[PDB]
RNA sequence: GAGAGUUUGAUCCUGGCUCAGGAUGAACGCUAGCGAUAGGCUUAACACAUGCAAGUCGAGGGGCAGCGGCGACCGGCGCACGGGUGCGUAACGCGUAUGCAACUUGCCUUACAGAGGGGGAUAACCCGCGGACUAAAACCGCAUACACUUGUAUUAUUGCAUGAUAUUACAAGGAAAUAUAUAGCUGUAAGAUAGGCAUGCGUCCCAUUAGCUUGUUGGUGAGGUAACGGCUCACAAGGCGACGAUGGGUAGGGGAACUGAGAGGUUUAUCCCCCACACUGGUACUGAGACACGGACCAGACUCCUACGGGAGGCAGCAGUGAGGAAUAUUGGUCAAUGGGCGAGAGCCUGAACCAGCCAAG
RNA sequence: UACCGUAAGAAACAGCAUCGGCUAACUCCUGCCAGCAGCGAUACGGAGGAUGCGAGCGUUAUCCGGAUUUAUUGGGUUUAAAGGGUGCGUAGGUUGUUCGGUAAGUCAGCGGUGGAGCGCUCAACGUUCAGCCUGCCGUUGAAACUGC
């Protein structure tokens, strides 16, 4: 545009989303397991464990539960953290193992920090 | 308590005198006569000068009051 | 009113206090009108002063107070005594002993 | 932290006696591991063979780094890892080797101006004496190294056996330091 | 040997108010950000003891104190008419 | 002062997305030796109990019932600072630069003058919320001050319009503190310090916000104020707006700090300067100075106790505890240092501050 | 600061098919993993070795740069997004050539204001001076260009 045209209007500059927005700026948030269930992959062909939870800042969100073996089950206390599952449409949120009912991964050796598990 | 004493004491104080100091120039601004003017302004004017240096009011106040009453009665 | 005193600007365990002239009702390590110099008690104790930024204002009549009144007291700023033309017109010299 | 682990590895790997001599350097010479490459490779082997060579962190290497960049760039940082307590007290020939050099330092046993320093990365200088400490001037360890061997191969050391102190004429040219370093390649990499 | 107060050059923009006029004063300046030069007014209040002036007049005026509610200024000169 | 991947069977463009870097008063998982130096409720101006945080002067006075000094009372000074919080506020609030010939200023310094004479209550005490006598550096006249204020001048000199600074006069009026040399007291002036008012420029979005205002714009007079002024009170009509008035939403503002070659940008975590506030509103009072942070009165929530007649608190000072939350500590020591308040000094006080304790902890 | 008697009390975490530094064997053949190309194995789980960093190592959340992804410096509109259906015209923006005035923009001067050491045994960090004030204001001059 013209320096006149630049002067009468300037220039408008937008805003980035958050990729996670229902955790209000923050790194993790508590909720209350609402539902377990699992879902179907959008080429893979598995059974991904999830599970609904209405978080305390007055939001319901579907969080993957990561690993092999969930103690989980119907209103239990979960801590939730960012990350999604590029495989699976929805579910944007991971839930954080060994902190308050979710426990760690039985069994593991490798990858213990990811997964909640001391060392053996 | 004893704030609160001293404070109504010393309010009580302040009021009487200006109050009085008040009533004295709301009675000389009716005023008529040159002669009765000139005979009622020193006490008057003292009244308002010991206010002033009594600290119940200010100086440039207790002038501007002066100033007034005084080209008051320059002009009958 | 006004003072001469010392703020303490420095690291935990090394104190250095910056003298300045300051109203009374200022914070300590806040404002203040005139920096006239520093001090450190740690040293065997090094002292920075601005003579004569010090001789001004304590001639205005900035109190110090004891530990900048002991500051002046070294490196002769209170000479205003013999400043004051006290029936004589000549400059003693007192700084070499 | 201090590498503290198996130096014959690291010998093996980077081909040059960074350490010493050995046996290992002539006997099953090859990379560790049961299973033994890109500019980065090559880049990274030699930033890891300066570390290990001289005992430094990642964090202190860098610092190091942009120091000299601040004040050519790897020509200079090669005479700053020189220019150094634990480095300067091993190439005084007072003790065998660069670890053995930094644990003299680290215990009280080196004084730098007659007062003793103990920390084994304090930049050394020009024209200041690195001596014994002179309750350490008669410990069996501490002789043999320096007696007897008597390189003195460096023309930036006076040594001054009648003292037992060292100086430390100037910081050497890049060409006359004993170092199969390519600071161009370090450079690069932090560039 | 005193200190000196405001001055400003401007033409008079309106005369309607009893004793008292408005003077506009405009000014080419340097836009910040595109550096371009646009044209700026500002308008102020001016106290003149007559009504001695008509619409559009090159004067000068100079700070006072608050003479009314919005009037900091007076008449000094009139350069033309 | 640089890049990588990703649309195709394979290209060259366009364009978004995703990684790679740097930085957190961050949280979580696993695992933890030390020292130094920083930092520590980011969620709600959320609720609780306890203690401390602003006192000092016996060189002001009546008393000693207490062995010298002091419980309590009257009186002087201070508590408007230090400390805490960011609700509110697009505003001369803030930043920058000025003006006041429209201003005020305790304590401090210097210079010039003076401290002469008197009288009421009244606290405590005593006697039963009532009765009587008490002292002053408490309170209030009288004498004096023409250095001050007011009014009328003369001689000027000189400004930026309203005028300002000095002299030479007459008139009226206005003070004090003495105590055991020190500590002091009063008036005036200058300085210093601290406030107040007014200005030029800069200061977020929305036109799915186009007209706004009726003391609003100006003049005359009066009152009021430390002071100019519609600040207030008794003709003309105006003023401000597409250079964004008005209305709505959201923010305390700067230096810092972080981060970009630069252009710049982001954000006020610690620190410093200014502003606003003290459960919510209204009014003031006392003071040199008040949004009165450990002062009132009244009206509203809310909470607590009585013994039903009556009373208390506001935790946005420092520390326990509870709740909210992903998340942030001792109901600790000392005034030894620095800084404050009072005191002639010695000295007393200081949850400011110095320190220590706790916390993967930068 | 000094004295005994001892290595004695003190190492984790992440990832190793490409981007990237680092590969054998056993499981599973769904359980799983992922920043992307995706693998469901030199990609999943364990065992052995390897490579980073290191009293830390990773995951999540927030903000900058690469991004020129708002482009004054520094982008575009035939076909990728992007010329109004076409004119007339208000405010606004721009102004052929030349001779003089002025001094608003512009330029210049003068004033006011707002790296080298030393000490931490070293370093972070404290502290001092050389060094910018290049923002604002006042006051003197210049006249090529813009404005009048
Ligand atoms: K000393
Ligand atoms: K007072
Ligand atoms: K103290
Ligand atoms: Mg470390
Ligand atoms: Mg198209
Ligand atoms: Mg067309």
């Amino acid at each position: 545009p013209t320096i006149q045209q630049l002067v009468r209007k300037g220039r408008e500059s937008f805003a980035d989303k958050s990729k996670s927005p229902a955790l209000n700026s923050c790194p993790q948030r508590r909720g209350v397991c609402v539902r377990v269930y699992t879902t179907t992959p959008k080429p893979n062909s598995a059974m991904r464990k999830v599970a609904r939870v209405r978080l305390t800042n007055s939001k319901e969100v579907n969080a993957y539960i990561p690993g092999e073996g969930h103690n989980l089950q119907e209103h239990s206390i979960v801590l939730v953290r960012g990350g999604r599952v590029k495989d699976l449409p929805g579910v944007r949120y991971h839930i954080v193992r060994g902190t308050l009912d979710t426990a760690g991964v039985n069994g593991r050796t490798q990858r213990r920090s990811k997964y909640g598990a001391k060392r053996p | 308590e004893k704030r609160i004493r001293q404070t109504n004491a010393r309010r009580l104080h302040n009021r009487y005198y200006a109050r009085t100091a008040r009533n004295a120039v709301k009675a000389f601004r009716a005023l008529t006569d040159r002669t009765e003017a000139e005979k009622k302004y020193p006490v008057l004017a003292s009244m308002l000068d010991r206010l002033a240096g009594k600290n119940i009011i200010h100086k440039n106040k207790a002038a501007n009051l002066k100033s007034k009453l005084a080209r008051r009665i320059n002009t009958l | 009113a006004t003072k001469i005193r010392l703020q303490r600007h420095g690291r935990k365990g090394y104190a250095f206090y910056k003298i300045v002239v300051a109203d009374s009702r200022a914070p300590r390590d806040g404002k203040f009108i005139e920096r006239i110099g520093s001090y450190n008690p740690n040293t065997n104790a090094t002292i920075d002063l601005n003579f004569e930024r010090a001789l001004y204002w304590i001639g205005v009549g900035a109190q110090p107070t004891d530990t900048a009144r002991n500051i002046l007291s070294r490196e002769g700023v209170l000479m205003m005594k013999h400043l004051l033309g006290g029936v004589k017109k000549g400059a003693f010299d007192q700084a070499a002993a | 932290a201090r590498y503290t682990g198996p130096k014959s590895k690291i010998a093996r790997k980077f081909g040059d006696p960074i350490f010493g001599a050995d046996k290992v350097l002539s006997k099953k010479n090859y990379p560790p591991g049961q299973h033994g490459t890109s500019e980065y490779g090559l880049q990274l082997r030699e930033k890891q063979k300066a570390k290990y060579t001289y005992g430094v962190l990642e964090k202190q290497f860098r610092h190091l780094f942009h120091r000299a960049q601040r004040a050519v760039t790897g020509e200079l940082l090669i005479q700053f890892l020189e220019a150094r307590l634990d480095n300067v007290v091993f190439r005084l020939g007072i003790a065998p080797t660069r670890s053995a050099a930094r644990q003299l330092v680290s215990h009280r046993h080196i004084t730098v101006d007659g007062s003793v320093v103990n920390i084994p990365s304090y930049s050394v200088k020009p024209g200041q004496v690195i001596g014994v400490r002179e309750r350490s001037k008669s410990l069996e360890v501490i002789a043999d190294a320096l007696t007897g061997f008597n390189h003195s191969k460096y023309p930036w050391m006076e040594w001054d056996q009648s003292s037992l102190s060292g100086k430390l004429l100037h910081m050497p040219d890049r060409t006359d330091i004993p170092e199969n370093i390519k600071e161009q390649l370090i450079v690069e990499l932090y560039s | 040997e005193r200190n000196l107060r405001k001055e400003r050059v401007g033409v008079v923009s309106s005369n309607k108010m009893d004793k008292t006029i408005t003077v506009a004063v405009k000014w080419k300046e340097k836009h910040p950000i595109y550096g371009k030069f646009v044209n700026k007014t500002k308008k102020y209040h001016a106290h003149d003891e007559k009504n001695e002036c008509g619409i559009g007049d090159t004067v000068r005026i100079m700070e006072t104190r608050p003479l009314s509610r919005t009037k900091r200024w007076r008449l000094t000169e009139i350069i033309e008419r």
